[PDB]
């Protein structure tokens, strides 16, 4: 799902940051 | 159905030189950048996110930033590939393709740094 893989890289970044 | 390939799920090379894992998907004719969205990933980092067409580097891990590389040329031809330069020890491990043109899969690939 497009959307899903959205949603991981979203939050992964956000962690990083 | 929509289906990714890679020409090589294990990939074997040296510290420091340069490397391209690729993954297959299929396009006919011509290529609709406003329908592929592709993902490249390893482990718990992002590395490429580009969807119809729009490449977003803040979401890109830092230790990729400046080496990670998808060479946009190859997608016309229906080759989903990554390009890192002078990879690391860090650089080895599960590495996954996400392509949507269509439908949608994925599929992993190892990498392994001498
Ligand atoms: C589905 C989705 O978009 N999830 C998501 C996760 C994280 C973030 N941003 C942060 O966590 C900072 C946005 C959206
Ligand atoms: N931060």
């Amino acid at each position: 799902d497009p959307a899903l893989w959205q949603c991981v890289f979203a939050a992964r970044s956000c962690y990083e940051e | 159905a929509f289906t990714v390939t890679v020409p090589k799920d294990l990939y074997v090379v040296e510290y420091g030189s340069n490397m391209t894992i690729e993954c297959k998907f299929p396009v006919e004719k011509q290529l609709d950048l406003a329908a592929l969205i592709v993902y490249w990933e390893m482990e718990d980092k992002n590395i490429i996110q580009f969807v119809h067409g729009e490449e977003d580097l803040k979401v890109q891990h830092s230790s990729y930033r400046q080496r990670a590389r998808l060479l946009k040329d190859q997608l016309s031809l229906g080759n989903a590939a990554l390009q890192i330069t002078d990879v690391k020890l860090q650089d080895a491990g599960v590495y996954r393709c996400m392509i949507s043109y269509g439908g949608a899969d994925y599929k992993r690939i190892t990498v392994k740094v001498n």
